[PDB]
């Protein structure tokens, strides 16, 4: 039942303070050490920093002077206060417990820290103001059709087809972050070409952050 | 700092195989190197610490070795839950570092079905044009899309996105968007996406005339 | 074989700075400081005899030279004779205002640091023919002895009351080899050769001079007890004194460590030497010996 | 809890002893003298032309 719970902080404007908080349940802040691990999309994990059992703050050299962490012993919470957040800092932030086990090499005893327990994930995205998407048709043996869901902020958008009745052959792609700071994604479906003039195809786009719902009929041009 | 090199970056095997993953360090980090597995969309979890000790609950199939520079992890009796991204993390020097990540997936070679979509007239009223190329149901994941406009090779004005591996046929799909100004879009006639893939003996081009 | 075989991981309830609240704490106590009561139940060794005033952490045990100076109307006569054993006329005398800096180095079986002899090893006994009298050997060339406690100790602070803190060994990592002292085997062999040469003058040229190790008694008297780096060592010195004399290499002396010290051969006044953070290293000169002869 | 219980324990001021300042006279031993500057505009430093013992 020992878990580390952290909650979403919503998208934040660039050049601000990034305040994270991890909830430690099952175990307590004492005795172990608590650190932060991120993961930029489509990339590997990156070490930000840790507080060791001694109360000493190891920080990554790349993030210079913009790092600051603290431990709330009373509330059992670990905090991160990254400042001057740039667009390159868009990553999922994890809270970890670096646990110390002593391993005996031939004559030497070491404290080995191995990040025992991981958080759940806090997707942090920096851009832009809330904006609903514009939905454009991708118009058509087998034919492909789809919808282009362009220029929205923040994530996420969901897409279904024919109110969920059409699932075979559907591919909804990961969004990309455009150079504008707005996201775009596409959803497609492959269908029998013979059905294009008779069966109606509607992509159901939902962008919860802006309360935007679009049901876009995709007809051949 | 210490740099961990993990190769191969993508190893494919079917259910019930044995794989070995390599993580090469820069210096000698003794045996302090732990292994983490990240299921797609989930959080990473500890598999092996000190390069040999199994975490409580990890099946005995997982195993590591070596205490020098070429650390290795061996998986036996592959199951669908093992097809994730593995990371090696050193704990010798305080500038901590992670591996690049080895994406383990399931292994038929199949060329994409390719489709091209012109921008909608509704979008064009906005001053910008998106041309979309779909590569459907292909394996392996590696694919190359080249956009051409009146036969001129485009560079720097496209972005692409790939699905997760399909659970039933092990294929991928890819979507690439070429972004042009309306003014540029209306100065040219032939819009083409050229696709290179292992399943194709020569590139496939889908095109339209504006 | 390790340092960790000398330690007990002892957990106890301690008072807090608030009188009505307790504190479940733990510390690593040496097996020489805990006595079992009949996770077993133990207690500190000097607890039925006294309470241990903690060695105050801001005062150093390093000996500084002190000069004993005579008041008005008195003079201190200094014997400048280089062959003066300890008794009888001294042809060369001087009146010093007061003595040279005498470092109060506290040690047993070996006179660490201090003053060397001038020309040759000096044997000094109250009555050399009486085996109940100690023999004070003084070297002319010092024998360097190197200490160590290889462990990287982690001192931990416990608040046992308002303003009072108890410093405890929380964790021990690093090199876990037993604390030891190294004496050069070549230098010690030639120093005992000089001691034996000056010791046959009182017992005969054809006599057999044999060095054995300490007979028995307290750990403070059977071992080379001393202080080094604020932590108290008790070295075996059974490889130092093991030889029979007929008419790069080093000697490693396994040393134990204690934290509860009854220093001046007294009962009822102990002292708790707090843990020293880090690795302890030691360089001393063996400038003498204290020997006893067998009847 | 009392403001000073993590620094020290506090000695109760004894109820019969008095904190009222009583004038005290600092007197020099034999062979010493106390020189008093009787200048009325002395600024605490410098030669005082009106000195008394
Ligand atoms: C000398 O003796 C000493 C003993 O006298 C030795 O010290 C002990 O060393 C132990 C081994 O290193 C160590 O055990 C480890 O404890 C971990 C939890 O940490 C504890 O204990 C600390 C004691 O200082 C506390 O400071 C922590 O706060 C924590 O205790 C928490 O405290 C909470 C209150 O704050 C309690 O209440 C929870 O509070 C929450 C608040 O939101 C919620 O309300 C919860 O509902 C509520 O319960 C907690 O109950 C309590 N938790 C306890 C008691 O666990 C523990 O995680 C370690 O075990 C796990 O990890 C190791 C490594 O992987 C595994 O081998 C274990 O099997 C276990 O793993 C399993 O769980 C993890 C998740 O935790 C999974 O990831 C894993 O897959 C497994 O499923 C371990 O038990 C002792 O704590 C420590 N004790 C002391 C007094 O310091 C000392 O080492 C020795 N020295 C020498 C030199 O020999
Ligand atoms: C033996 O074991 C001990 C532990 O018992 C080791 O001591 C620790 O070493 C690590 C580095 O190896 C230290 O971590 C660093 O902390 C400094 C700043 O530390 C300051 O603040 C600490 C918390 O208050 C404090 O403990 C520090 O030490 C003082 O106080 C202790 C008593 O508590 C005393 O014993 C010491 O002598 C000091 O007076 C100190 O005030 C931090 O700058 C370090 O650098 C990291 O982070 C930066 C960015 O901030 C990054 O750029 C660097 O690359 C790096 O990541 C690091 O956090 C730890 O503080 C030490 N702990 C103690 C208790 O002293 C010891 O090294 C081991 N020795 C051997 C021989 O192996
Ligand atoms: C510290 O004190 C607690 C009680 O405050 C001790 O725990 C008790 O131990 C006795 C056995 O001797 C049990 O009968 C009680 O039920 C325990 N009470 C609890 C657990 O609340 C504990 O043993 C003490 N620790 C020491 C002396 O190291
Ligand atoms: C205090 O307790 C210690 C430990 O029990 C006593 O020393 C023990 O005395 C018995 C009886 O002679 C011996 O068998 C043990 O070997 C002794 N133990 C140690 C560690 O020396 C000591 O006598 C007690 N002191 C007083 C004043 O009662
Ligand atoms: C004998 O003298 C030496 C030299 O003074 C002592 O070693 C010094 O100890 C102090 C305090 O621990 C250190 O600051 C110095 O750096 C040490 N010097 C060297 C050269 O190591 C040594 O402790 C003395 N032996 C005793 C007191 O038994
Ligand atoms: C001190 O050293 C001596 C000698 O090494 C140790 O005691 C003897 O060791 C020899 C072999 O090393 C054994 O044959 C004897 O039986 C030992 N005598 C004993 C144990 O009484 C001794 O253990 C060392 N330490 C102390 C504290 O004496
Ligand atoms: C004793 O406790 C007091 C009260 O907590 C400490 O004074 C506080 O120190 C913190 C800094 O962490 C300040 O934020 C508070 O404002 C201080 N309190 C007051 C009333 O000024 C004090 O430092 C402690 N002293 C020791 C030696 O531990
Ligand atoms: C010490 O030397 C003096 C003078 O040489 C001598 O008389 C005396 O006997 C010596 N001491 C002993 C114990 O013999
Ligand atoms: C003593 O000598 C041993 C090897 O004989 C060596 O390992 C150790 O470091 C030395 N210790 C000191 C304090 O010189
Ligand atoms: C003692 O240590 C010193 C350096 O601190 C070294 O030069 C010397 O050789 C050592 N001697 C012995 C006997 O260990
Ligand atoms: C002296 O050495 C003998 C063995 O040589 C050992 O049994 C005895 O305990 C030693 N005495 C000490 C170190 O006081
Ligand atoms: C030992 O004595 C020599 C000179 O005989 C001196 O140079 C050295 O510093 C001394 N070592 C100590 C006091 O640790």
């Amino acid at each position: 039942q020992a878990r580390l719970q952290q909650w979403e902080g919503r998208p934040l404007k660039p050049a601000e303070t990034l305040s994270l908080t991890c909830g430690v349940h099952g175990v307590g802040l004492g005795g172990s050490g608590w650190g932060w691990i991120r993961q930029p999309p489509g990339q590997g994990l990156q070490w930000i920093g840790e507080i060791d059992h001694d109360g000493s703050h190891k920080h990554n050299p790349a993030l210079r002077s913009r790092l600051s962490m603290s431990l709330d012993t009373s509330r059992n919470q670990v905090s991160l206060r990254l400042t001057s957040v740039t667009a390159a800092d868009t990553a999922i932030y994890y809270c970890v417990r670096v646990y110390r086990e002593k391993f005996l090499i031939g004559e030497f005893l070491t404290d080995y820290r191995f990040m025992d327990m991981w958080g759940t994930g806090t997707t942090v995205i920096v851009s832009a103001s809330t904006k609903g998407p514009s939905v454009f048709p991708l118009a058509p043996g087998t034919a492909a059709l789809g919808c282009l869901v362009k220029d929205y902020f923040p994530e996420p958008v969901t897409v279904s087809w024919n109110s969920g009745a059409l699932t075979s052959g559907v591919h909804t792609f990961p969004a990309v972050l455009q150079s504008s700071g707005l996201y775009s994604l596409s959803s497609v479906v492959t269908v029998p070409s013979s059905s294009l003039g008779t069966q109606t195809y509607i992509c159901n786009v939902n962008h919860k952050p802006s309360n935007t719902k679009v049901d876009k009929r995709v007809e051949p041009k | 700092a210490i740099q961990l090199t993990q190769a191969p970056l993508t190893v494919s095997a079917s259910i019930g195989d044995t794989i070995t993953l390599t993580c090469r360090a820069s210096q000698d980090i003794s045996i302090w190197l732990s292994w983490y597995r990240q299921m797609p969309g989930k959080a990473p979890e500890l598999l092996i610490y000190a390069a040999s000790t199994l975490r409580g609950g990890v099946p005995s199939r997982f195993s590591g070795a070596r205490s020098g520079t070429d650390f290795s992890l061996k998986i036996k009796n592959l199951q669908p839950e093992d097809f994730a991204t593995y990371y090696c993390f050193q704990s010798d020097s305080y500038p901590r570092a992670f591996g690049q990540g080895t994406k383990v997936e399931i292994t038929t070679v199949a060329a994409p079905s390719v489709f091209i979509f012109p921008p909608s007239d509704e979008q064009l009223k906005s001053g910008t044009a998106s041309v979309v190329c779909l590569l459907n149901n292909f394996y392996p994941r590696e694919a190359k899309v080249q956009w051409k406009v009146d036969n001129a090779l485009q560079s720097g004005n496209s972005q692409e996105s790939v699905t997760e591996q399909d659970s039933k046929d092990s294929t991928y799909s890819l979507s690439s968007t070429l972004t042009l100004s309306k003014a540029d879009y209306e100065k040219h006639k032939v819009y083409a996406c050229e696709v290179t893939h292992q399943g194709l003996s020569s590139p496939v081009t889908k095109s339209f005339n504006r | 074989d390790d340092m960790r075989g000398e330690l007990k991981n002892c957990s106890f309830n301690m008072t807090t700075e608030l009188r009505d609240k307790k504190q479940k704490v733990y510390s690593l106590f040496y097996r020489l400081d805990v006595v079992q009561i009949n996770n077993k139940e133990y207690r500190l060794i000097n607890c039925n005899t006294s309470a241990c005033t903690q060695a105050c952490p801001k005062v150093s045990f390093e000996p500084i030279p002190i000069h004993y100076c005579a008041p008005a109307g008195f003079a201190i006569l200094k014997c400048k004779d280089k062959k003066f054993n300890g008794t009888g006329p001294c042809p060369s005398v001087s009146t010093v205002q007061c003595t040279h800096g005498i470092k109060p180095v506290v040690s047993t079986q070996l006179l660490l640091n201090g003053s060397l002899a001038e020309e040759e090893v000096m044997i000094r006994s109250e009555n050399i023919t009486n085996n109940a009298k100690n023999i004070l050997v003084q070297f002319n060339t010092p024998v360097q002895i190197n200490c160590t406690r290889p462990n990287n100790n982690t001192r931990k602070s416990i608040r046992i009351g308002p303003g009072q803190a108890f410093y405890a060994t929380g964790d021990i990592i690093g090199d876990i080899r037993q604390a030891h002292c190294n004496v050069s085997k070549a230098t010690w062999n030639e120093t005992l050769g000089k001691v034996v040469k000056q010791l046959r003058k009182h017992f005969g040229n054809n006599t057999i001079i044999r060095f054995a190790n300490s007979s028995g008694g307290d750990l403070e008297v059977t071992t080379h007890s001393f202080n080094c780096g604020g932590e108290f060592f008790y070295c075996n010195t059974s490889g130092l004194f093991n030889s029979t004399w007929i008419s790069n290499d080093s000697i490693t002396l396994p040393c134990r460590i204690k934290q509860i010290i009854n220093m001046w051969q007294r009962i009822g006044q102990c002292m708790y030497a707090p843990p020293i953070q880090g690795v302890i290293r030691c360089v001393s000169n063996i400038t003498g010996l204290i020997l006893t002869r067998d009847g």
